[PDB]
């Protein structure tokens, strides 16, 4: 019943980097358990790769790993930290995964490990798509007409007996990976082939086709009293036939009677009895076929997820936090509602008086040649939430808060375009991430509801309500600002229109709407989040706003208050990264004695825990909505500078409309974003920088272009042109004009400036060179390679600059070093992806100290005035989402692409980077053959690269013109014959397992687009592969280390520091 | 525009939308958590007299349709909600919310800030209200009869929509696949019990007959006497509106059958009813339980169970005479939930077993309730 005492120390397993489909929900969760188990007194040991996460805190846990989130590592954790038990349930797959093998691999035998959360065996039963299946049918539960398959021969025949189209779903895999919809055999083989060398237990599960019918989700938790309740129940937007994950979706169920509630509810329950699940929570999914709802489980996942943290923000029931509990014997009854002031159990189910709506967030711009259409896998990069009294202002409030430039329903097409309807429809018919954009313009265009439905399947009750808004956006048109009378536009402010909508409507300013608001006194009122309905009183200050009666927000008139606006949803190159530095700026100025108040709407993030700050706004981190909190809060200063660029954006506007913004100014930010101004500012300096121009023309260029000299970096999306007739070229396809520093080393620079002193923070030289952009690239803390007298150059340049900029808190400072020489490539005077990391490799919390010179301490009264250089390596890898957009050529570039990052630690730079690259999941051995193909300027470093790999015990493959110059230098190569050659062909020896290690480097934009081939077979074949020479030769050091043989604490790392 | 408008007692006022008839409404104001079950609480006769505000913004959003009606009509005095959906949206629907309110001839008012309203419940008590729909609805006048209202406290509401006269029930539960089934013939039911109507909900009948039970209905008032003829197998004291105190021929009914050795169950205002008859005491709550998410302990087995809840009366636990075992208490205020007759087959449950709308977790209080009258048979 009371906390579990043959328990001492347990160990947390943690899900590595961020990936589409594993995303920050599990820092959420894995600092939930780690918040909860160390509040009970228990010994905490966690192993996380990824450094971005508050988990990885030295704080936050009493043994901290960040190490490669590998059985054999982590059985060198085990062995070393000797822990009791194991709860894999807080780590999505990976730790499902891990927990597992560590059992297969008789590692918890061996140490006297014990599982909690969940066993071994409820997890298979779940993971396992054939014995959840059975398990289903056991229980007189339906499920779809499937079967399982672990050959392709096998699956052929499932598919033959099921038809066309058919649902593809690996046993083991989450987030659809390895999944698909197969309409026909061609695309059925693709997806079969790719699931089952994806699937952990190389087993598939082929059904029939449920799309179009409803999608539901219970998230439930049970206790080992056999105490069970829901704690929220989904009704999907998008129906069946889309991943939950890039759905649209709703709590609570809003089309179910209550008949077919407690039948779902009833199953629900009995899904986890028969599962097995007996300490914990877990996500029951269903399908309901909305003519006779008959009901069918989809999946269950023994564990918290993307959902059940969506589920706790909505509904205020801190979900993990319960589970954590539980896995230690607490029963629910047992346990408080944390929001509800502790007066009332944990053991019932919340009711609430709101709409919830999560809106994903995708970024298929950045994936060009990718299948952009919607289907099983997930491919969504991040999530909104939004909170509501109606479901239509809970939807239209997302739409502003999802950071895509929409003020709500903007439209997508035009009104008077002939093909208007045809493109409409195909949006509908086949969703694309636009669909809801082009729902409204169904409407628009003439399309009813019924017409609307029919292509896309989503549930008429929503359909009607964007209908409605349509009509009233019409009217709006029409009366224009006149007609904006006091009844009207209160009307339209409670059902969500953003002012930013109604002035396009109206064809006014943003801001003559937001007047005439204040004219009529038209505010929103902010209501508390209590899990209850108001049934019971709180004191937890979790608010939302809506335009009602009575407001709920009560500020103080007592302390200082401090806000801290968020990112909104996670993109790529705005990810966790900042909201970690927005949780520690908060918690530090907190801490300090102020009154912290966050305003953020992602539901995956320890920034929206209650538990984070005084006063959260779970509000669109928009200028009105943010106006309207300032309006009533009244702060002493707000932080715009860690949310990325959300709150950058804002930062101007805030200040125009009065609000009193703290840290670098928004002046200030601007100078350095703006690449005239800067320009001059480093011209004021004297500093280096590379010959840029600004042309309007193509000749223009042309002409500038030969001032400048080739190669250039095109940069309005990012390119770089080689020649002349490379310019045109673009200029086809396609001003700021860049030389493109060739052949030189990137470095990033973290510092903080309290426009006394300047503290940096760290050096980080990249692996990669200039041109592949530092959000790709492997970088290593300290240099390894750079000299300290170029460093003590770029020290001081960062000095010069922080000082003439004004800055007040973080900046990052990006430099290249060509032959000798500093250049700026740019300067960034806010929080920076990269400061996290700085901080997990140095000891020092930024983002704490920098909060603290911002709110108005100095580094020296901090004390903190000293750059610190660690003792040990710190290697920062990245994770790329590929894997997710097979069209696409799995090449780096100028633009980020990558969605996560780990980090690795190690006495040389060798291990750090073994560990590293280890963290990244990658697949390479330290045997085999390699296959060698560079371009020219490569073509003379290579030789000692294929010597490197050469001593290593590798066998070597290489094309013609890489052959020619081994061969020259001694070194002769097996040849191999590109595609067009003839046989047999990298394609084919890439296929058929030959390499186990590939190096690519490949310059011009017509050598890139023939050797695609050999990156994307790379990729389908899970060879590892390196595409830039410098990354060959860290790949080769790491060679020459283990990353198994040795794992260090945070904490003992800390301990090392002087 | 049309107009509504709901006055509470203490003046506070609540302009909105009509959606249903045209005319006004007095009864005691509650509030209701229940996310799911709107029609299956309107047509509950323990809410007659009582105007019922939902806490869930949207209602209305399956419609309505008779399978989903607890009684043969609609009991709550008015409906206070945040939102009615523009279209009803669930295969079962054979009529939209709106319409269905107007045929039943009730006053309901949407769009009321009913979170504000549900706060002032919660914080000063349950009050009286009235609720007003028309073109010019007269904020004064409403505010006259709400106050004029003579309160639920010592109002016998059981006797108002009893049964005129006895009959027979003999049937079954609802299934997804069969729908409401047809009644069973008499000589398909093993036992058969005596089920007193004090506003008697369908679904409490039906879970019956699922157990074996045919049933007779009888009139609130109905005589022990009268009854003890029947040979009962058991007998069934079911939900009801108002103050189970005043309803003085019932207790004493029930003390009647408590010397003899034939099982007695109650639900709610039967559970009520039961405990006074017991020499115990029933006190009105502050605002009551209303929602279905209300956990529930079960002391005896220490497990909990979510269930349906719908009081506004309940019994003091310090006054239980010793005869009076307690079964289950609440885990959101700890009050009385179940009571046991140490000393006779008599026991009772404040909450809803039958549910109807929500959780099914206390169903098995019916079971109980069977073995007693299977091993009342067998002596
Ligand atoms: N038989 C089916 N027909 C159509 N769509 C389906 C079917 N089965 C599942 N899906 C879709 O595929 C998604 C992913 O399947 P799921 O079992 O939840 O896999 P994962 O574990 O990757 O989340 C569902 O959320 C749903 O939209
Ligand atoms: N002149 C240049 N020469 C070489 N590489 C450059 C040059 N300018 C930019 N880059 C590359 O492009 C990347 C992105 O450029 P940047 O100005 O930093 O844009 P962003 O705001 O996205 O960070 C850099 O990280 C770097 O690798
Ligand atoms: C979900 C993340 N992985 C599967 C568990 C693959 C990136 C971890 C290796
Ligand atoms: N740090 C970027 C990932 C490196 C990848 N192996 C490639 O070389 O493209
Ligand atoms: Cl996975
Ligand atoms: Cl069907
Ligand atoms: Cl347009
Ligand atoms: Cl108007
Ligand atoms: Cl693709
Ligand atoms: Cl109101
Ligand atoms: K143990
Ligand atoms: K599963
Ligand atoms: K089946
Ligand atoms: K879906
Ligand atoms: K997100
Ligand atoms: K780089
Ligand atoms: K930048
Ligand atoms: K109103
Ligand atoms: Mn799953
Ligand atoms: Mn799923
Ligand atoms: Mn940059």
């Amino acid at each position: 019943m009371p906390k579990r005492t043959d328990i001492k120390s347990i160990l947390i397993l943690g899900a590595g980097p961020i990936v589409i489909g594993q995303a920050c929900e599990f820092d959420y969760s894995g600092a939930q358990a780690c918040k909860a188990l160390r509040e009970e007194g228990y010994r905490v040991i966690l192993v996380n790769s990824n450094p971005a996460t508050i988990m990885t805190d030295p704080e936050m846990a009493d043994a901290t790993y960040i190490e490669p989130i590998h059985w054999e590592v982590v059985r060198k954790i085990i062995e070393k930290e000797r822990p009791d038990a194991v709860l894999p349930t807080m780590g999505g797959q990976t730790a499902l995964n891990c927990a597992l093998e560590l059992e297969r691999q008789g590692v918890l035998e061996e140490f006297g490990v014990t599982m909690i959360g969940a066993t071994a065996d409820a997890i298979d039963k779940a993971e396992d798509r054939r014995r959840f299946d059975v398990a289903m049918k056991k229980i007189g539960l339906e499920t779809a007409r499937s079967g399982i398959a672990h050959t392709m021969e096998e699956a052929l025949a499932v598919a033959a007996d099921v038809g066309f189209p058919c649902i593809i779903r690996p046993s083991f895999t989450m987030g659809g990976s390895g999944g698909g919809i197969a309409y026909n055999r061609e695309e059925f083989e693709e997806i079969c082939a790719r699931g089952l060398d994806l699937s952990p237990t190389k087993e598939l599960l082929i059904d029939e086709s449920l799309i179009g019918w409803k999608e539901y989700e219970m998230e439930v938790v049970r206790d080992k009293n056999d105490n069970c309740i829901i704690v929220c129940s989904i009704e999907n937007f998008d129906a069946m036939g889309i991943h939950t994950g890039d759905s649209i979706t709703v709590a609570p169920a809003q089309t179910l009677t209550d008949k077919e509630y407690q039948i779902m509810r009833n199953a629900s329950m009995a899904v986890l009895r028969e599962i097995g699940v007996e300490t914990g929570g877990s996500n029951v999914q269903f399908a309901v076929n909305p003519k006779n709802g008959r009901l069918i489980v989809i999946e269950m996942n023994p564990r918290v997820s993307r959902s059940s943290a969506l589920a706790s923000k909505a509904t205020g029931f801190p979900i993990a936090k319960v589970a954590a509990k539980l896995a230690v014997g607490y029963t629910l009854d047992e346990l408080m509602n944390d929001i509800t002031g502790g007066r009332t159990p944990a053991s019932f189910e919340p009711s609430i008086d709101y709409v919830v709506t999560k809106i994903p967030r995708f970024n298929f711009e950045k994936f060009a040649g990718a299948n952009d259409r919607l289907t099983t896998q997930m491919k969504s990069v991040g999530e909104v939430m939004a909170i509501g009294r109606t479901q239509q202002e809970s939807l239209q409030k997302a739409l502003r808060g999802l950071e895509v430039g929409a003020t709500g329903f903007d439209p997508k097409v035009s009104l008077d375009d002939p093909e208007a309807l045809t493109k409409i429809r195909r949006e509908l018919k086949d969703a694309g991430a636009d669909r809801i954009w082009y729902i409204a313009d169904a409407f628009r265009a003439g399309l009813s509801v019924d017409g609307v439905f029919n292509l896309t399947n989503i549930d008429r009750w929503f359909l009607v309500q964007i209908e409605e808004l349509v009509r009233l956006e019409e009217k709006v048109a029409e009366v224009g600002i006149t007609g904006l009378n006091a009844d009207f536009l209160r009307q339209l402010k409670r059902k969500g229109f953003a002012d930013a909508r109604l002035a396009k409507l109206a064809g006014v300013r943003e801001a003559e709407i937001r007047k005439l608001r204040d004219q009529y006194d038209l505010h929103p009122v902010y209501k508390r989040v209590d899990t209850c309905a108001a049934e019971f009183a709180t004191d937890t200050a979790y608010m939302y706003s809506t335009y009602e009666e009575e407001c709920e927000a009560n500020p103080s008139t007592d302390r200082e208050k401090i806000m801290v606006l968020g990112g909104g949803p996670n993109r790529i190159g705005q990810g966790i990264e900042f909201d970690y530095c927005c949780v520690h700026a908060s918690l530090a100025l907190r801490e300090d004695g102020y009154e912290t108040i966050m305003v953020n709407c992602n539901p995956e993030t320890v920034s929206t825990d209650y538990d984070t700050s005084d006063r959260l706004y779970f509000e669109p981190v928009t200028l009105e909505d943010v106006l309207e909190i300032v309006r009533i809060e009244k702060p002493k200063g707000v932080i715009v500078q860690y949310g990325g660029q959300t709150p950058l954006k804002l930062a101007r506007a805030l200040e125009a409309a009065g609000v009193p913004v703290i840290g670098t100014s928004p002046d200030a930010i601007d100078r350095a974003e703006d690449r005239e101004r800067f320009q001059h500012a480093v011209e004021r300096l004297k500093l280096k920088q590379p010959a840029n121009a600004t042309v309007t023309a193509i000749e223009m260029a042309v002409e500038k272009a030969k001032e400048i000299g080739y190669p250039l970096v095109v940069r309005p999306a990012m390119e770089i042109v080689y020649d002349e007739a490379d310019l045109r070229r673009y200029f086809q396809t396609a001003v700021l004009l860049d030389h493109f520093l060739d052949d030189a080393v990137e470095v990033d620079v973290d510092a903080i400036c309290d426009g006394e002193m300047v503290l940096i923070g760290g050096i980080m030289e990249h692996i990669e060179q200039a041109g592949v952009h530092s959000g790709d690239s492997a970088c290593s803390l300290p240099a390894y390679t750079l000299s300290q007298e170029i460093q003590d150059v770029m020290r001081q340049q960062v000095q010069k600059l922080a000082f003439e900029l004004q800055v007040r808190g973080l900046m990052n400072v990006q430099f290249a070093v060509k032959n000798n020489e500093v250049y700026l490539i740019e300067v960034n005077p806010r929080a920076a992806r990269t400061v996290p990391f700085v901080s997990k490799a140095t000891g020092v919390p930024l983002a704490k100290v920098a909060a603290r010179v911002m709110a108005g301490k100095s580094l020296a009264e901090q004390g903190v005035t000293k750059e610190v250089i660690p003792p040990y390596y710190s290697v920062k890898e990245v994770v790329l989402p590929f894997n997710k957009f097979p069209g696409v050529d799995p090449l780096l570039g100028p633009e980020m692409r990558s969605t996560g990052e780990v980090m690795g630690v190690g006495r040389t730079f060798a291990e750090a980077f073994a560990k590293a690259q280890l963290g990244s999941n990658s697949t390479m051995k330290k045997h085999g053959r390699a296959l060698l193909s560079v371009r020219e300027g490569d073509k003379e470093r290579v030789v000692d690269l294929a010597a490197k790999l050469l001593k290593q015990g590798f066998e070597l493959d290489a094309t013609h013109g890489t052959a020619i110059v081994l061969g020259e230098a001694g070194i002769n190569p097996r040849l191999v014959n590109k595609v067009h050659e003839g046989r047999p062909h990298i394609q084919d020896r890439i296929k058929n397992g030959e390499y186990t290690y590939i190096i690519n480097t490949t310059s011009g934009r017509r050598a890139i687009e023939d050797s695609r081939v050999i990156r994307r077979s790379a990729l389908q074949y899970k060879v590892h592969y390196d595409t830039t020479l410098n990354g060959g030769f860290a790949t080769a050091m790491a060679l020459n280390a283990d990353a198994t043989e040795k794992v260090i604490s945070v904490q003992e790392m800390h301990a090392q520091i002087k | 525009i049309k107009s509504a408008l709901l006055v509470l007692e203490d003046g506070t006022q609540f302009h909105g939308r009509a959606i249903g008839a045209t005319g006004s409404a007095v009864g005691e104001v509650v509030f209701n958590t229940s996310m799911t079950g709107y029609q299956e609480i309107l047509t509950d006769p323990s809410y007659s007299r009582q105007i019922v505000t939902l806490t869930y913004p949207h209602i209305g959003n399956v419609g309505t349709n008779d399978a989903d009606e607890e009684s043969s009509q609609v009991h709550a005095q008015g409906l206070v909600i945040r939102d009615l959906p523009l279209i009803a949206s669930n295969f079962r629907n054979t009529e939209d919310l709106s319409s269905y309110l107007k045929r039943h001839n009730i006053v309901a008012i949407a769009d009321i800030d009913t979170r504000k309203l549900t706060r002032l419940l919660r914080e000063k008590g349950a009050q009286n209200g009235c609720i007003i729909a028309g073109d010019n609805p007269d904020a004064a006048l409403a505010l006259e009869k709400a106050r004029a209202f003579p309160g639920l406290n010592g109002m016998d509401l059981a006797k108002e929509v009893t049964t005129a006269e006895a009959y027979s029930w003999t049937q079954g539960s609802w299934t997804l696949t069969g729908g409401l089934p047809e009644a069973k013939k008499e000589d398909e039911l093993p036992f058969h019990v005596v089920a007193y109507d004090f506003g008697a909900k369908r679904n409490i009948l039906r879970m019956l007959v699922d157990r074996g039970c045919r049933l007779t209905i009888v009139p609130a008032q109905t005589s022990a006497e009268d009854v003890l003829k029947m040979n009962p197998d058991g007998i069934f004291l079911s939900n009801g509106p108002g103050d189970p105190a005043p309803c003085d021929y019932a207790i004493t009914a029930i003390q009647k059958f408590l010397e003899t050795d034939i099982p007695v169950f109650g639900i709610c205002l039967g559970h009520q009813l039961l405990a006074l008859a017991s020499g115990a005491k029933t006190v009105k709550m502050k605002f009551g339980h209303h929602g279905g998410n209300h956990p529930v302990k079960d002391v005896e087995k220490n497990v909990v169970m979510i269930t349906a809840q719908n009081h506004g009366f309940a019994v003091d636990e310090a006054t239980l005479p010793a005869n009076l075992r307690v079964t289950h208490k609440s885990l959101f205020d700890g009050t009385l939930q179940g009571i046991h007759r140490t000393d006779k087959p008599a026991f009772s449950f404040q909450g809803h077993p039958e549910a109807s709308p929500g959780p099914h977790d206390a169903a098995p209080l019916f079971d109980h309730f069977i073995e007693l009258i299977e091993q009342y048979r067998k002596t």
